[PDB]
């Protein structure tokens, strides 16, 4: 059908241009209502504008001020330029393909009825963070084991967020359970995954944890063996 | 901001809208966990996209009067997120912001024992000098625990991070803790401990430098 | 001096203005809703309209502006002289006569440029006229097929009263409940139609079977003759018609609507220096009614 | 509502001074009827 996937610089120093693009999969960019939301932490949703498969600007008076959406219909992407960041900026913003909906109660000859939009499909997010303290990759130490047995990853120190974790590169999905990142007081968050893992096969399989973390632009692995 | 509800599991829940309208109305109802993607339930005061339960149901305005509410019928676990009203009418302007998010708490879901796993730190840390305990606990609920870390049989305290509850996929709650010790200090006892008290009850899980 | 926002085109206000209480050294700080129509400029500082030229007397809510057949009768020793004539025009020698003692159940139904829920011909449509060749005189044509129109002020209005004095209260409109909505009237085009044409027919007949008839809108003049003028359900509507006579006729589902204005401060007949508040009614105003005759006006094709 | 009072009529009804020159007193009063009745 029709999915979004979002992508930007994850992390944006403050008073400066927070960039952001989405591609859509599955559909013309040139015949929908597209919508950006994003969603602070302790805040509630907030929308942030939107464009019409006509090319049309409309934001919210919030912001609208630093916001100014665009689109190139030569790819299915579409921007979202908010500059002149503060602290509060922080959120997951998302991508989300609106629908026009005309909601008539009297005589549509007279105008009475309203426009109404809607969000159907989503993207699946993207997290940005405002600090000017810089970017810092992470490092990957290895967690050994001892019927069933557990092992994992120690991703420590690195800023911001986020990281992905996967295990032979894909392989492994059965047992994984990453666990939520820790904001040391240091200023660094600090994330473990960690396999459930059959007590037989601990010396024969092989087992490999792929780190990746966006904004330092460092792909590590590491080894895992008693 | 938010507004609690709490129903019962398998009950009906009543999500009154936060702002009522004053003309005809088109009411949009949003499911959103924290952390996650939007769901759109209702966009039409009553109609539902593809791929929503049947026991999702908002109130049309055939009648003016009638107040929109969301109705969740048979109410499972995994509904436990908030719930925004959006709110078009014709009376008021364009509506921007969503609703004010009500937070659905689910009562009576089965009560789950924690998971306690500790790892001692690794060797590569240790030649860099620098000890890191790192134990996890999954499965549990409900999502509150306390972590309690003890040198041989002295508490610590000191230099302790702990996450808060995150809820897992399976409707349970997980958190890490990491306790950041130096290399000598660790090697200097004999044992280290992770009391995790979960409701009323502690499970503890020893780890020593061998 | 009223105090008038608009509410949330630009048609009705929202007026708050300081009122005098039952006691005579309070005042009160109310608000109403009145229609642009009743009111006039100096928030914005307004006034209504009949402050400058004569008092003002508010309807009391209990009495009807329903047309009720009346009957007139003369007195012993006198006699009415009917007409049963199917084709008598205005004047001339009623070759079938008959006395009676009263009129027919006649409803005094006040209107404007459509006469609404008379009495209809029989045979076929008459015109009337003193001199038709005469351009200053009004053509009173009658239908003999009633065309119906369906007439409405749909907003939900509300009623507050508001103690002025002893005994003293007027009632104010408070606000409206659920959409604001423009008041109109349908009239079936297929049947506006062939009524036109019926009576395009006898326009013939006085003015020749080749030149060509023309329906336009009023010219000018004061809401009340440019304008459908009538009454609703106790409420002074006020219809464009220009959406009924615009229509050029040569020698040889369907609904027309009129967007209709509301007044309140109506001055009835012609009289200057007696006008009346009509209080509002509460609920959806709808009415049904015939326009079963006509007051046309050549121009002096 | 020193204490502060008011009229009894004053929130239901205009009130009206009786003439002081007009008396209550009850007059025999006789109520005829018309001719022929
Ligand atoms: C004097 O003369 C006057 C003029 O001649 C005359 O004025 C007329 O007045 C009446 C009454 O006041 C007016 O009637 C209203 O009409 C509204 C509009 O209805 C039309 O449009 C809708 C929507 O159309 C879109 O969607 C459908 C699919 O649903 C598509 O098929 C359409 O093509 C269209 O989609 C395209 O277009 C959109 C733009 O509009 C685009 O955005 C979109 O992307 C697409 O490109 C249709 O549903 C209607 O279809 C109905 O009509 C056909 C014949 O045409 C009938 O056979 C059949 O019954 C159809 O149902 C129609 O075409 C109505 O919306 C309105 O009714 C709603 O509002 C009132 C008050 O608000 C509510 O009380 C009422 O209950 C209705 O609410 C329902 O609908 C809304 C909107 O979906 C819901 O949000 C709401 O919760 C509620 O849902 C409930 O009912 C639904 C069914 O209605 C049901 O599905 C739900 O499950 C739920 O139970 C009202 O009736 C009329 O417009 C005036 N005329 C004109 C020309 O303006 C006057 O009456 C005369 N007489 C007098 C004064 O006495
Ligand atoms: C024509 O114009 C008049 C003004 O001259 C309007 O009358 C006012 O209408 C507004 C609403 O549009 C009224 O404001 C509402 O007042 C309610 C009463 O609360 C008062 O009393 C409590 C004590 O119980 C106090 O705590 C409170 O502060 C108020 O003083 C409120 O409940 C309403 O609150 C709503 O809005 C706020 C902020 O927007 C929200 O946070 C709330 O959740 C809630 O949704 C609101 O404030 C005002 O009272 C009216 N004035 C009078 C004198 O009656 C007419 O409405 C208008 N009519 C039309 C048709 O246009
Ligand atoms: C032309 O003539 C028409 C009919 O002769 C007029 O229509 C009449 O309009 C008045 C007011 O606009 C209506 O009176 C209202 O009645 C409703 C309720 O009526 C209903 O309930 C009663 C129960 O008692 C029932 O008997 C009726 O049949 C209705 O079902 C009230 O709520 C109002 O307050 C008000 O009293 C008449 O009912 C209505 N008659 C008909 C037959 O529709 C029309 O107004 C005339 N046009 C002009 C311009 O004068
Ligand atoms: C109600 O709305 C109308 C329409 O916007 C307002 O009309 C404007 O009045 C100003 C004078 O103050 C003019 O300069 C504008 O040109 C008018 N606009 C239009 C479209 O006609 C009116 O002022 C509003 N009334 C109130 C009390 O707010
Ligand atoms: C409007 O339409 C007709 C007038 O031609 C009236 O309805 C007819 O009334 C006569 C006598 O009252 C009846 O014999 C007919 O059976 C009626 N026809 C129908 C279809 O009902 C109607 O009452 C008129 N309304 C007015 C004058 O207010
Ligand atoms: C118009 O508004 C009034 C209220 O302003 C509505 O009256 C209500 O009617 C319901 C029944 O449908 C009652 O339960 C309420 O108690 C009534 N309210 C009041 C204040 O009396 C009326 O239904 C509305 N009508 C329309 C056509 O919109
Ligand atoms: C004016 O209103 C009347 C009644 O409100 C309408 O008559 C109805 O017409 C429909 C469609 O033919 C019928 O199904 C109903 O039975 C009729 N009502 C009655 C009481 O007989 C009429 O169509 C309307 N006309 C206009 C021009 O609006
Ligand atoms: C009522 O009188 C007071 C007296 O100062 C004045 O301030 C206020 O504006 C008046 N209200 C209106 C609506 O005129
Ligand atoms: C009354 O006031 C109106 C303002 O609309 C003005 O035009 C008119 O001349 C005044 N009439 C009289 C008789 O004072
Ligand atoms: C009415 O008819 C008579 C005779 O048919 C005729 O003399 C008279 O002129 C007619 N009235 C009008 C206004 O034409
Ligand atoms: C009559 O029609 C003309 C043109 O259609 C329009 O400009 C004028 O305002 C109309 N008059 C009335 C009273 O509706
Ligand atoms: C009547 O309607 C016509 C168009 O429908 C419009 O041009 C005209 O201005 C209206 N009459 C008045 C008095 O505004
Ligand atoms: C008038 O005032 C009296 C105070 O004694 C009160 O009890 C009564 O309800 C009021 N009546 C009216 C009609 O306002």
């Amino acid at each position: 059908q029709v999915q979004l996937q979002e992508s930007g610089p994850g992390l944006v120093k403050p008073s400066e241009t927070l960039s952001l693009t989405c591609t859509v999969s599955g559909g013309s960019i040139s015949n929908y209502y597209w919508s950006w939301i994003r969603q602070s932490p302790g805040k509630g949703l907030e929308w942030i504008g939107y464009i019409s498969d006509s090319e049309s600007t409309n934001y919210n008076p919030s912001l609208k001020s630093r916001v100014i959406i665009s689109v190139d219909t030569s790819k299915n992407q579409l921007s979202l330029k908010l500059n002149s960041v503060t602290a509060a900026d922080s959120a997951i913003y998302y991508c989300a393909r609106a629908q026009q909906g005309k909601r008539i109660y009297g005589m549509v000859s007279f105008g009475e009825f309203f426009y109404y939009y809607y969000m159907d499909v989503w993207g699946k997010g993207t997290t940005v963070t405002v600090s000017s303290a810089s970017t810092k990759g992470p490092s990957v130490f290895p967690l050994a084991p001892s019927g069933t047995a557990a092992l994992g990853c120690l991703v420590k120190d690195y800023f911001p967020e986020p990281v992905t974790v996967s295990w032979n590169s894909g392989a492994l999905t059965s047992g994984v359970h990453t666990f939520p990142a820790v904001l040391q007081s240091s200023g660094l968050y600090s994330l473990s995954s960690v396999v459930t893992v059959p007590s037989s096969s601990l010396g024969t399989q092989t087992y490999i944890c792929n780190v990746n973390h966006k904004p330092s632009n460092t792909k590590v692995d590491k080894k895992v063996e008693p | 901001y938010v507004r609690p509800l709490s129903v019962a599991l398998g009950e009906t829940a009543s999500i009154s809208c936060g702002r009522q309208a004053l003309g005809s109305r088109a009411v949009q109802w949003y499911q959103h966990r924290p952390g996650q993607a939007p769901i759109l339930l209702i966009y039409n005061n009553q109609d539902r996209p593809s791929g929503i339960p049947e026991r999702f149901s908002g109130t049309p305005d055939i009648n003016f009067g009638t107040r929109a509410t969301l109705t969740i019928s048979g109410v499972e676990a995994g509904d436990e997120a908030d719930y925004y009203c959006h709110m078009w009418d014709s009376r008021s302007g364009f509506s921007w912001s969503f609703g004010g998010a009500t937070r659905l708490t689910v009562l009576g879901q089965p009560k789950a024992a924690p998971s306690v796993t500790l790892f001692p730190p690794s060797s590569e840390e240790l030649q860099a000098n620098k000890a890191t305990l790192v134990c996890l606990i999954s499965d549990f609920y409900p999502g509150a625990v306390t972590v309690a870390w003890k040198a041989d049989s002295s508490p610590v305290k000191a230099g302790v991070e702990t996450t808060t509850p995150s809820k897992q996929s399976n409707n349970k709650y997980a958190a890490s803790s990491y306790l950041s010790l130096t290399p000598m200090q660790w090697k200097m006892h004999k044992s280290y401990s992770c009391q995790v008290t979960h409701e009323g009850s502690t499970v503890e899980k020893t780890v020593a430098p061998t | 001096t009223l105090q008038c926002t608009n509410v949330t085109r630009g048609e009705l206000k929202n007026c708050s203005f300081n009122m005098t209480t039952e006691l005579r050294d309070k005042k009160q700080k109310v608000y109403s809703l009145f229609y642009r129509l009743d009111v006039v400029q100096i928030n914005k500082e307004y006034r209504l309209i009949n402050c400058n030229t004569s008092a003002i007397t508010q309807a009391c809510p209990k009495v009807s502006f329903e047309p009720i057949p009346i009957h007139y009768c003369a007195p012993a020793g006198f006699a009415i002289l009917k007409c049963k004539d199917k084709k008598f025009n205005g004047t001339g020698p009623c070759p079938s006569v008959s006395t009676v003692q009263c009129t027919h159940g006649i409803k005094p139904v006040v209107s404007t440029q459509l006469l609404l829920n008379g009495s209809l011909a029989e045979e076929e449509v008459m015109i009337r006229s003193e001199n038709i060749t005469n351009n200053a005189k009004n053509i009173l044509v009658q239908f003999n097929t009633p065309v119906q129109i369906n007439c409405t002020r749909p907003n939900n209005n509300t009623r507050k009263s508001i103690r002025i004095g002893p005994g003293q209260a007027f009632y104010a409109t408070g606000d409206i409940i659920g959409d604001i909505r423009q008041a109109h009237c349908n009239v079936s085009k297929a049947t506006w139609n062939e009524t036109l044409g019926k009576v395009v027919k006898q326009l013939r007949k006085h003015f020749g079977n080749n030149t060509i008839i023309r329906f336009a809108n009023s010219s000018g003049g004061d809401l009340e003759v440019t304008t459908h003028s009538f009454n609703c359900g106790g409420e002074f509507f006020y219809c464009n018609t220009s959406g009924l006579f615009n229509s050029t006729w040569i020698s040889n589902n369907d609904s027309i609507t009129l967007p209709c204005r509301i007044k309140q401060i109506i001055n009835m007949w012609q009289r200057i220096g007696q006008a009346m508040y009509a209080p509002p009614i509460q609920g959806v105003i709808r009415c049904v009614s015939n326009i079963t005759g006509l007051i046309l006006t050549r121009d002096g094709t």
